[PDB]
Parts: structure tokens; C-alpha cells; sequence
DNA sequence: GGGGTGGTCGCTGTTCAATACATGCACAGGATGTATATATCTGACACGTGCCTGGAGACTAGGGAGTAATCCCCTTGGCGGTTAAAACGCGGGGGACAGCGCGTACGTGCGTTTAAGCGGTGCTAGAGCTGTCTACGACCAATTGAGCGGCCTCGGCACCGGGATTCTCCAGGGCGGCCGCGTATAGGGTCCAGCCC
DNA sequence: GGGCTGGACCCTATACGCGGCCGCCCTGGAGAATCCCGGTGCCGAGGCCGCTCAATTGGTCGTAGACAGCTCTAGCACCGCTTAAACGCACGTACGCGCTGTCCCCCGCGTTTTAACCGCCAAGGGGATTACTCCCTAGTCTCCAGGCACGTGTCAGATATATACATCCTGTGCATGTATTGAACAGCGACCACCCC
């Protein structure tokens, strides 16, 4: 009879799912053929992310003193990095607002 | 003599107000007024979701706090205060509008 | 609620070509947040180990290191004449850094320029200067930390070039402050009524904004002695 | 039934709001005309995208699906509606 | 009965459990890091499929998602991308 | 040691002699630069040439309240 | 043994020829057209994929590239070249 | 016995080359199916953009009194018009250079 | 006495000219040896084709270009004729980049 | 072999020059270093994503179509070099 | 040299329900770019055909259009009363657009604000102004068209509003000059020595710069009268 | 005892200290807005359960990619001239910019109006789903002509020399408004003749 | 017998126009740039020929989507009520814009230097191609468990209230400077005591 099954995410030790990345890619028209390491590998990639995301949203919840995470926290999050803004640069959230800044020349003297 | 506070420091406390907030600044059922008399110069009789209205409204009020802060910024580099018509369209026509 | 880091060997000794472990033992969970340094005397320190286990740039295959949540240790498997130096496990996984107390082991292009020799009276205030170099500024956050003799290194707060944010550790508000110069990519340090527990080496290391990294490239210290 | 002049629905409040989130202090009085024809070149630019993805698909409801695509299109990537 | 429709929202909470043990998260941000996820997925493998197209291979591999990554994520999120998918192409040959 | 303002300025035309009005800038650097006056030398010569264009002695032949250049008029 | 290389200059020129029988075209000329084809064709091949991903359809159709051909030409050029690929699949129906 | 061959492109009446942009969409990875009557409407679709831009740079090259187009001409028929501006405003037309345009505050007098 | 234009005459010359010509406007071999060194720093010993060069200057010299328009632009909306670093930023940071 | 000071090259001269086909009558003194600034970022980017090309085709020499393809993916579409 | 428009068949009385057939001829190929204009009495035209074979907006499929590169034709299948107007041909091929002479018929959202009639009194000057609405102002032309009783209609010239570029008449150059305004979307044309050959309507209609596009709304036409 | 002069007093010019005015700065406090601590509660988030479909295990086939070998092309390196462009220096004018002044338009605040927001109800269009069936797109064998590579010639245009036109700069001259100096005019000072004291 | 008054002759204070001067505007001429025209030559565009591979034709099939019908979600229309937001108006302040002066810093032109460009030559690295092989992925069948739909409860944050602190604005007071003016004081005109003859 056939083994025990173990998904693939729990072999490369990820979290996110490795079974529905590759079927992703084998549907979405990238092409033909489709290597084994590729979903793995991109499984990786984009737990990494939002492993890094998700960990800037909670610092800044938890410095606003709140326990969830909203939209304004993640608007925070990427837009107080550089790189992530640059990441998403043309990219807008839903309920993110913006960041609090006034023009020096502005400001009283 | 009735209080009063001096031009610019209730001007600078909205400013501070608003881009701590989030909400939408657009009244919600104008907007979708607008949205509706604009699609039906494409097509007539068009429904529209609850959702769709809400991410036209995101959307557009994103764009024009984007273009204010350039509008904001080629008004300070004129050595003026006021934003200008000519701010707005030095702004689009440097961003490639 | 300072997370303590405790090196269990303050000292060792060691012949040339045997394995050595090193162990770091971690107050509270920092989740892997844990880098290793060597230290060769009168000079910056060098990262060897970040994120607990990744070789830093630059490293040879014999140093390595483990562990996670609270115990971590390196290894260095073929000992050689340059690998007498002092070793610091640093932790940044919560706001105040902390450095390990060090261990001797002794045995039978990113510039960050800084400037030199200082002397000061107490009470008077000083700008040490940090010129960033061969990378593009904005992008990395610079780090401020103090080394004594009596204390070890100590970390002192921040600068991020890309928004002026800063952050400082509780035991130098007020005493230091930073700021940042994109014209010219220098960073400044300011340090208020000098006193004679000042007396210190301050160096600039440059680290960026991703939370796994580390403290990878270090100036090369201002000795600032207040008479 | 039709729908004739609501673009003046966008109201001079509004306008501040925005330019206020905007960091903006002082603002002159053409503003208010010179962004509700801004904002009337915007929209008519997402809805029309958004109406062809519509005819498209044969419906006659437009969807927020369709609104994030248009806006993809002419890249500017919106967050929280699609899916 | 409905149909089942996927998302990611599991795995984000997951990997939220992960990073920030006792945070939580709420819908709209959710709904957000979903669409944050298909981006990067569709950017990603959209650059990766140019490569083989541009290369003439076939097949999309590792070495062609890796080649994206570094395309695409900037500075040191592009070498900390690598390295955690490097680690997990290795572990999972491993077995 | 700054005497009344009168004689300073009808001294700061009388060295520089300008066919076309003393510029306003020219008179307030020379007699703050030669003497010395206090804090708030700038204030008093612009008051002081005010007041002396009002008295008809000093003429304003270009410019208009103080921004102007001005000539002795004899 | 160098192999056979493709370009559209035959059919540019071949336009150019119905358009202005006494004008000529340059080497370079030819070249930046023959990059505004692969251009405009991957464009368009893009948004028919794209629609026909977002509508579930195995199939790119000419209905899906009229789509594609309103999304992406702006104004007259649109309605333009709607009629000119309307009446090439007539006729192609028809013959 | 079988009837002579007869090109796609002529029982379509174009010049471009029906069979090739076929081709070019089953080999693109753009879908799975090729409909017959997209690459027909494709290449209709190429070919009058292509008319359309040889066309008006050679009404600039006659303007210049040339009689082969060069790039300069290319650039200057597409910079001209509102409509191939804004759809090749992204692109940069090598050896095209730019439009003679002096602003009016820099004139003298 | 010798003949002079005056000053600000000679740059509407220069500027009808250049905006006629074609031809790239930065010597080749200087900027060769500058795209050679900037590769240095990913990867060693890289060889270039001639036209891969070509290609990198005609990029860069139409980036040139579109923003010293957008440079002068700026400039005339603070009322200069002469634009300066400040205009140069504010283009660019209005352009995203 | 080393190359060390070639942003230099980019003279005063040529960024007049370009300056004039950008229609720009009065230069300031600092618009060179500026300039010769902006210059080096933007090869920087492209000449990163050329090599980047390169090495994934595994070949030592950077292509044309490798600069093609590293300027398309940057916004930049240029026509005339076999796009 | 001006290409010589001929449309053979000068008028014609027919019943309802038959069909009718217009000729125009070229002097030289103009490949296909003709059109057909349908003109009401005091009415401002209205288009029928363009490029020679393609139905404008909202023409019922009564109208026919055919031939190529000399010889055009325009059909009218199914006659009404409504049917009763003069139709032109229009080449626009060449440089010099021009008119047919105009063949009588008797059976037995865009706008284009123009001002009233002007009075005006011989070798002074007048301007005209044409308010566009309801569509993108810079991307179409502009065309002005002059009808005199005894010559017919005569093309004057046109104003691009995206570059301010214009194209004149010989006929007209000096006589007209034509000025945009982006900022109320209004362009105005300048009439100089004002002469009783003058007197005359004047149209002003939107044209594509698409080159077989053509003039397709027009505006209701300003009579001037010279004394 | 009168003529006449310095002494001294009164009137007045000069200057000085108090008067009055204006500007510039620091602070107390009054009013308002903001940050913080505590109690309420509700509905959104996290957890538990069923099930079902898509992901995993095991095996087969074949072709896509890896690897070795070979060619020759095209990239790199060097050398010698040749100017063309860059570097450098200098005179100057015009543009940047700092200050002054004014008026108007934009901010702040209050009273009035309106219409957005919310709730609740009602209705039906149309989006979503299932089932049938056929047309149409994939696949294959054989064919052949269309498109690509290579060779060649010839005219379009690039260049060079020379007039011919055009645009710029400025020095000199015509022309007008403001200032310095001389003149016809009359007011008064002065001489000659008649008259009253 | 001589000065006063009247009339006339002469000295002189005066309102006003002409010449001198500085600024505005116009224009002709020198000179430098630009464009048209003709002659020459060269190399790239266009045409012709061979071939080979990919596009076409004819036929089979199998499944994707078009169509029909059903269902039940959600989008639209309507109405009433509350109250918050928008609007209209007054007042006033500070900001935009125009004007003026300064001065320095960019431009235009001449002179010296250098290094890019071009032609020529040589080496060899590696890019492109071909042949062979093997292992890696598509495809198929089974089967089972991970994830999605649905239900439920409880606590995190939104809300309301009070309080405590922070910021803004201004009226007041204080400090430093200025011009003004009645008077404190000394110089000269004039009245008187007294000397000299």
C-alpha cells in the first residue's frame, strides 16, 4: 500500500503550500514544463516576505498598543522601509492613510 | 474680545488630524452619484457593486493626496505658500500626465 | 527586562588545529536574532555568524554556529594563528541590543570612515562624524556603539537616513543624540556634558533595515578620552 | 432616472480634506475647479477599463474585480479588493 | 452548496503565529496580504517565464525563479529571498 | 556715539554723491559700517528717512516710501 | 551552420509600398518598426491572455483581442483598427 | 491530388503574415486553445498601425524633401500626434530625436 | 572693437541646433570606459558588444534629456531662467524616483 | 585594467549639450555634478539588471538584447537595437 | 494643380422607395480617402460616408458607398421625404482639400458652438470663435470650411490644438489665420481685410488626425456679411 | 552844572533736561485643544466540525536539458596621427535674490440650510451553476512555395564649395520733457519846479 | 528864505520764454549665421536567385464553450428622520506680487592642451552549433487528509466621560531709542548813576 503521506511544504520545512504554488504555475501559462525546486523555491520566497511584512505590521501595533494588525499598521510597515516601499512603490492599500508629515516651511516659526 | 487663532495654525492642526486618520474624505453617496452618471456616457443601465464603488472611491482619493503632495511641493519650490492651478498642472505634466 | 547575554568561557586556550565551542545563553527567547563577532585587539570587530546560523560575507567555511530561542553556540574547527581575537554574541531580536561579555581565546566597497584621537574637558559636548561610503546611504540604518573596558560593548541607538528616525537605548537618552547628513552621507553623534565614565572607543556600524540582519561593517573607532 | 451634474457633489470641504491629508496649508480659490476636472479625467479614464472588462465578460453588474483590473492596467495597483 | 474558492489567509496566519506568537490580525488586512501575495506570486512567476522565453528553455526551474527574485526584490531582501529559498530547495532534496 | 539721524544721513549723501538719488541700501550700510549705532540702527534709519522726506528737505527720485533712492535736493 | 533568422521588414515594406510607392525606408528605420510589431504584438497578446485568464477561457479569440485591441489603443486608433480586424475575419469567414 | 495551397494572409486580404502570427501566439505560452480568426485580427490590427505610422513618416520625410524614412522622421510622426504619443509614451526611439520646442519665456524681447 | 553676441543669444542657437540634430550627444569612448567600470561592480572581467554599449547610450542620453526638460520646467515656474540642483531634485522627485 | 575616475568623462560640454536639446538656456554651476550623479544611478540600475541577464544565460559577454530586455523591465522600451 | 473634385450627375428628381446613384470623379488617385456629406438647406452637413466605403455614426444602411482610387459612388436605396439635400464629395488624399460640386436631390455628445451672423463693413477684420464640448479638446483637429452660394463649400484650413500646428489653403493664407485656446477649449479664426467676396458661411468641424478619418460634426456655421 | 559812558537790568538767543512718543522684546495668564485613565459593550476574530476534492504515493515513457567537442567570429588590446573638442582664463551684463510696500484674497469663526447617512421594506434583474451537444481547435501525414541568406548594382543622400538671404547688435541721429539763464516790465528811489510856513 | 508835495527821470526787483541737457525712440549699416543651389562620390537599399523548412491541405476526434433553464443574491428604488456637514457672510491679516537695488556668477570669446576617433593589425575567448545521453517531469491511477464552508462564543477595541497637561495668543509691562519744547543761562539793546570839563 502506498506510504504516509507528507505534503511538500512540511518536507522543505515551509508554511506555505508548496501543492498549490505548483499547481499555480502549471495552470497560470508560464510555461509547458514545470521544474520540481520551482514551487519550493517560490514557496520560500514568499514566506520570507511575508514573514518580514507581517513582523514590521506587529512592531507597529504593538508600539500603537494594539493587538491586531490593521491597515494603517501595514501602510506603516512599508512605507517606513525603503526597500518594501520601493517593492511597492505603485501599489496603494485599502484603508492605509498616509504617513504623518508637514513641510518644514510650513511650521510656525 | 472672542477668541481667535491665527491664520495657518488651524490649517496646520487639520493637516496634522487628517493624515493621522484613515476614513474617506469624499461624501460616499455623491461619489457614487459621480461614478454612476460617468459609466452611463459608456454604457446605459449599468449596475455597479457596493465593493467596486468603495475601490473607485479608494483609488481616486489616493490619486488626488498623491497629487496634492506634488502640488504642496512645486508651490514650495515657487517660494509660495498657496497651492496653485499652475502648481496642479506642473505637477501632472512632470509625473506624465 | 533587559535580555542578559551570558558567555559561559570567559577564557580558553587552545592548540592550533582543534575544534573550539563557544556558548551564548540568551535571557529570554530572541528567536534566532543572534549574530557572533571577532574582535582582533585595537581593532573594529568583524561579523562572522548572523541570523544564528549564516556565514557572514566574507567568512571561511571554519567558523559555524547554532542554536535558537535561548541557547546558541559557535564552533571554529581548524584553528589557526589569526583566530586569537575576542568573540561577542550579540542579540537584536527586541529594541535594547545587547552584547555578550566576550570570550579571550588565544592560542599556542562599504567603508564607514571616522575620525580620530579626542580630548575633552567634563561637561563640554562633542560631534564625532561617521562617513558611509561605497553603498547606496539612505538604504541602511547606521549603529552607534560604545565599548569600555569595564563594560564591554554597549549599543547606543540609531539613525535610519531614509526617514531621520532614531532610536536609543534607556541608558543614553538625552546623553547621545544623532543626526544625518544625505548631501554628504555623514552621520553625527552628539554626546551632552562628557564625564569621565565616557572615556570610551565609539564606533559606527552600518545595518540594515531587514530585521535578520546585522551589525556587518564597522568604522574604525573614535577614542574619545575626557580629562 | 439620468444623472446630469454631480461632479459639483465633489464639494470645496472635500477638496481641503484631500488637500489637508495632502500636507497642503494654504490654497487658492481655483483649486477646488482645477482638481474637479482632474478627478473627472481620472475616473472617466478607470471606469471606462473597468466597463469594457464588463462588456467582456457579457455581464451587466460591474465588479470590483473588474475596477482592480482596470487599475492594474494603468498601473496603479490597489490593495484589499481583489480576491 | 457553495463553491470553494481559495486564498492564502491560512498560511499568512500561520506564518503570522510564527513571527508574532500572541498579535492577531483583521480582515481587511488580511484581504490585503492576500493581494499582496498574488502580486509578488504573478511578478515573479511573469519575470521567470520571460527568462525561459529569452533563454529558450522549456522549462521553469529554481535557477529561473532565483534569477526573478534577484530581478525583482531589492537590496538586502533579495539576498535574504535567496538564501531562504536556497535553504529550502536544499532541505527539501534532502528529503 | 551716534548723533541725531539728520546730520548722519545729510553726511552719508554728501560723501557719495550719486547724481541719480542715494540708494536707501548704499546710506544704510555706510553709516552703520563708519559709526556705530545700536541694535536697531536698520529701523531708525528707515523712520529717519521717512520722516525726513516728510519734512520736504530729502527728495524721492525713484522708488516709493522708503524702498526708493533718495537726493538731498539742496 | 548559421541558422535562419526572422523579421517582419518583408511585410513592413510591402505596406510601405501600398502607402507610399515611391518611398523608401532605411536599415534602422526598419529595425525600430520591427520593434514597434513585436511591441504592439506582445502587448496585445498579454491583455488577450490576461481576459482570458480572468474569464476562465482556454481559448484566445478574436473577441478576446478586440478587447484587448480597445484596452490598449487609445481614441480613433481603437474604433480604426477595430473595423480594419473586423473586416479581415469577415473576409477570412467568408473566403 | 489536393488544390494549390492559398496563404491565410491572402483569403484575409493583408500583407502580414497570418501563419506566422499564429505561431507566435501557440509558442508564447499565452493560452492553452488559438481561436482561427485571432491571429487573423491580430495581424489585421498590425498591419494598419503599421500603415498608419509609415504613412505619416513619409508625409514628414516628403515634408523634409527625402524619399526614404529614417528614425528622425519615425519620431517626428509619432511625437506629433496625440493618439501614437500616448501609446508609445513610454518608449525611446533610438537616433529619433526630440521635437524642436522652446519655451515662450525664453525668447527674447 | 570685436564683434560679442550678448549673452543668453547664443544659447537659443545652441538649443535649436541640438534639438535638429540626431546624434549622440556624449563621447563614446569616455562613456564606454564608465559603463565598464559601473559593471566592474557585479561582475568581473564582463565583456560588451558594440551595440549593447550603443544601446546603454542612447537610454541614458533620451533619461538625460526628458529630465533636464523637466529641470527646466521647474525652473520657469520658479520664475528662473536657470535651473539649478533644486529644480533637478524636485523633477526627479515628482517623477518617483 | 582597473578602470578608477571615468564618471569624470561625462564633461561640462556634454551635459551642455544636452541641456540645449533639452531646451535649457542658463545652466548653474552645480547642475554638473548633479547630473553626472543622477547618470551614474540610472546605469547603475540598468547595468545590474544587464548583468543580471547575463549571467542567468550563463554567458560572458553582455548583450544588446540583455541591455534591451534590463530597460523594458525598467520602463525604458527602446526601439532599434533588435527588441 | 489642386485635385479637381467632379461629381457628373448635377440633380436629380426621383420618387420614393427607388434607388439613386452619385458619381464624383479625381484628377488624380487619392486611395479611397473620400467622403460624402448630406446638406439640408440651412442646415450645417452632416456626415455620410468616410474612407470612401465606411457608414458614419448613426447613417442607416440605406447610404452605399464604393469605388477606389478615381472613380467613387455613393447609393441611396430606399428614398423618404427626409431624403431631399444636397450631397459633396470630399476628397482629403492631398494637402488642398476639396469639395464636389454639389448635386441637388429632390423627392416628388459632440458639440461644436459657433457664434451668430457678423455684420461687417469691407477691410477691417473679424474673429470667430468655435466652442468645442463633450470630447478630448487636443486630440482632433479643427477644420474651417467656407460656403458661398456660387462656389459652393471651399476648405480653409485647420488648427491642430495639441501642438498649435495649422495647415492653410493657398487660396487663404494671409485672408485667415487660425489661434486655440486650451483653457475653454475655443479656437477662433481671424478674417483679414474683410471684402464683399467675402461674404460667405463659414463652418467650423472636428476632424481626427487619423488620416482616413474625417470631418464628422460640424458646427451650425457664422454668416458674414460684408457691405 | 551839562555832555557823555560804562554798569547793570530787561529782552532775547542758545541749549538742556524732562515730556512725550514709537519701537522692540519677555512674560503671565486665559482659552482652547490634546493626551490619558476608566468603565461599557458589541460584533469581528479565532476556534471547532464536517466533507470533499485536490494534493500526495507509485510507476512508466520520452524528450528536454546537460555535457563534451569544434569553429570561427567578434571582442579586446595595442599603436600612430589628426584635428575637434575640452580646459582655462577674462570681461561684463543680466539674472538671482533680498528688502519694501500694498491690496486683496484666503483663513477663521458664526448662523442658516440642506442633504448625507442610517434604518427599514420591497422587488426583480441578473450572476452563478448545471446539462446537452455540437462545432472547432488540436494533432498527424505529405507537400511545396514563401521567406530567408547571399550576391550585386546604382542612385539617394551626405559632403563641399559658394553665393544669397536673414537676423543681431549698436552707434549715431531725430525728437521731447525738464532745468539754467537772460529779458520786457513796472515798482519804487531819486531829481526838478511850485508852494506854504 | 527852504523843505513838502507833485510830476518826471532813473535804479532795480520781477514773471516768463528760449537754449542746454539728458533721456526715448528709430534706423542704417557691419557682420556673423543660415539656407539654397549645384557638383561629386560612395555605400546601403532594393532587386534577383537558390533552397529548405514551416505553412498549408486533407482528415479524425475529443472537449470547450455556447445555449437553455433554474435559482436566489444582491443591487436598486423608495421613504422617513436626525444631525452633521456644507454654505453664506463678515472681518481682518498676512501673503502674493510688483518694484528697486546689489553683486556675483554664468555666458561668450579667444588661446592652449589632450584625448577621442579612425585606420590598421593581431590574438584568442567564448558564443553558437551539433551529437549523445540520461534523468526529470508529464501523465495515469488510487486514495486520503488539508483546507474551505459554516457555526459559535468572548474579548479588543470603539465609545463615552472626566481629568490633567500642553500650546496658542495677546495684553501688559519693561527697556532703548527718538524728536519736541519750556525753561536755565548768558549776550546784547537800552535806562540810569556818575565822571569830566
Amino acid at each position: 500500500a502506498r506510504a504516509k503521506a507528507k505534503t511538500r511544504s512540511s518536507r522543505a520545512g515551509l508554511q506555505f503550500p508548496v501543492g498549490r504554488v505548483h499547481r499555480l504555475l502549471r495552470k497560470g501559462n508560464y510555461s509547458e514544463r514545470v521544474g520540481a525546486g520551482a514551487p519550493v523555491y517560490l514557496a520560500a520566497v514568499l514566506e520570507y516576505l511575508t514573514a518580514e511584512i507581517l513582523e514590521l505590521a506587529g512592531n507597529a501595533a504593538r508600539d500603537n498598543k494594539k493587538t491586531r494588525i490593521i491597515p494603517r499598521h501595514l501602510q506603516l510597515a512599508i512605507r517606513n522601509d525603503e526597500e518594501l516601499n520601493k517593492l511597492l512603490g505603485r501599489v496603494t492599500i485599502a484603508q492605509g492613510g498616509v504617513l504623518p508629515n508637514i513641510q518644514a516651511v510650513l511650521l510656525p516659526k | 474680545k472672542p477668541h481667535r487663532y491665527r491664520p495657518g495654525t488651524v490649517a496646520l492642526r487639520e493637516i496634522r488630524r487628517y493624515q493621522k486618520s484613515t476614513e474617506l474624505l469624499i461624501r460616499k453617496l455623491p461619489f457614487q452619484r459621480l461614478v454612476r452618471e460617468i459609466a452611463q456616457d459608456f454604457k446605459t443601465d449599468l449596475r455597479f457593486q457596493s465593493s467596486a464603488v468603495m475601490a473607485l472611491q479608494e483609488a481616486c482619493e489616493a490619486y488626488l493626496v498623491g497629487l496634492f503632495e506634488d502640488t504642496n511641493l512645486c508651490a514650495i519650490h515657487a517660494k509660495r505658500v498657496t497651492i496653485m492651478p499652475k502648481d496642479i498642472q506642473l505637477a501632472r505634466r512632470i509625473r506624465g500626465e | 527586562m533587559d535580555i542578559k547575554m551570558t558567555q559561559s568561557p570567559s577564557s580558553m586556550h587552545a592548540s592550533l588545529g582543534e575544534r573550539v565551542t563557544i556558548t551564548c545563553k540568551a535571557s529570554q527567547d530572541i528567536r534566532s536574532y543572534l549574530s557572533w563577532y571577532q574582535q582582533k585587539p585595537w581593532k573594529s570587530p568583524k561579523t562572522l555568524i548572523y541570523y544564528a546560523t549564516s556565514l557572514a560575507d566574507g567568512v571561511p567555511s571554519r567558523f559555524s554556529g547554532s542554536g535558537s530561542g535561548q541557547d546558541f553556540s559557535l564552533t571554529i574547527n581548524n584553528l589557526e594563528s589569526d583566530d586569537t581575537a575576542t568573540y561577542y554574541c550579540l542579540q537584536h531580536g527586541e529594541s535594547p541590543y545587547t552584547f555578550g561579555s566576550g570570550t579571550k581565546l588565544e592560542i599556542k566597497e562599504v567603508q564607514l570612515q571616522q575620525s580620530g584621537p579626542e580630548l575633552v574637558e567634563p561637561g563640554t559636548s562633542v560631534k564625532m562624524p561617521c562617513k558611509a561610503s561605497g553603498y547606496t546611504f539612505t538604504s541602511y540604518t547606521i549603529q552607534w556603539v560604545k565599548q569600555t573596558p569595564r563594560q564591554g560593548l554597549e549599543w547606543i541607538g540609531y539613525i535610519y537616513p531614509y526617514n531621520a528616525g532614531t532610536k536609543y537605548n534607556e541608558k543614553f537618552k538625552g546623553k547621545a543624540t544623532l543626526t544625518s547628513d544625505k548631501s554628504s552621507s555623514t552621520v553625527y553623534m552628539e554626546l551632552s556634558s562628557l564625564t569621565s565614565e565616557d572615556s570610551a572607543v565609539y564606533y559606527c556600524a552600518r545595518k540594515s533595515s531587514r530585521l535578520r540582519s546585522t551589525l556587518d561593517y564597522w568604522g574604525q573607532g573614535t577614542s574619545v578620552t575626557v580629562s | 432616472k439620468v444623472l446630469r451634474d454631480n461632479i459639483q457633489g465633489i464639494t470645496k470641504p472635500a477638496i481641503r480634506r484631500l488637500a489637508r491629508r495632502g500636507g497642503v496649508k494654504r490654497i487658492s480659490g481655483l483649486i477646488y475647479e482645477e482638481t474637479r476636472g482632474v478627478l473627472k479625467v481620472f475616473l472617466e479614464n478607470v471606469i471606462r477599463d473597468a466597463v469594457t472588462y464588463t462588456e467582456h465578460a457579457k455581464r451587466k453588474t460591474v465588479t470590483a474585480m473588474d475596477v482592480v483590473y482596470a487599475l492594474k492596467r494603468q498601473g496603479r495597483t490597489l490593495y484589499g479588493f481583489g480576491g | 452548496k457553495r463553491s470553494r474558492k481559495e486564498s492564502y489567509s491560512i498560511y499568512v496566519y500561520k506564518v503570522l503565529k510564527q513571527v508574532h506568537p500572541d498579535t492577531g490580525i483583521s480582515s481587511k488586512a488580511m484581504g490585503i496580504m492576500n493581494s499582496f501575495v498574488n502580486d509578488i506570486f504573478e511578478r515573479i512567476a511573469g519575470e521567470a517565464s520571460r527568462l525561459a522565453h529569452y533563454n529558450k528553455r522549456s522549462t521553469i526551474t529554481s535557477r529561473e525563479i532565483q534569477t526573478a527574485v534577484r530581478l525583482l526584490l531589492p537590496g538586502e531582501l533579495a539576498k535574504h529571498a535567496v538564501s531562504e529559498g536556497t535553504k529550502a530547495v536544499t532541505k527539501y532534496t534532502s528529503a | 556715539d551716534h548723533p541725531k539721524y539728520s546730520d548722519m544721513i545729510v553726511a552719508a549723501i554728501q560723501a557719495e554723491k550719486n547724481r541719480a538719488g542715494s540708494s536707501r541700501q548704499s546710506i544704510q550700510k555706510y553709516i552703520k559700517s563708519h559709526y556705530k549705532v545700536g541694535e536697531n540702527a536698520d529701523s531708525q534709519i528707515k523712520l529717519s528717512i521717512k520722516r525726513l522726506v516728510t519734512t520736504g528737505v530729502l527728495k524721492q527720485t525713484k522708488g516709493v516710501g522708503a524702498s526708493g533712492s533718495f537726493r538731498l535736493a539742496k
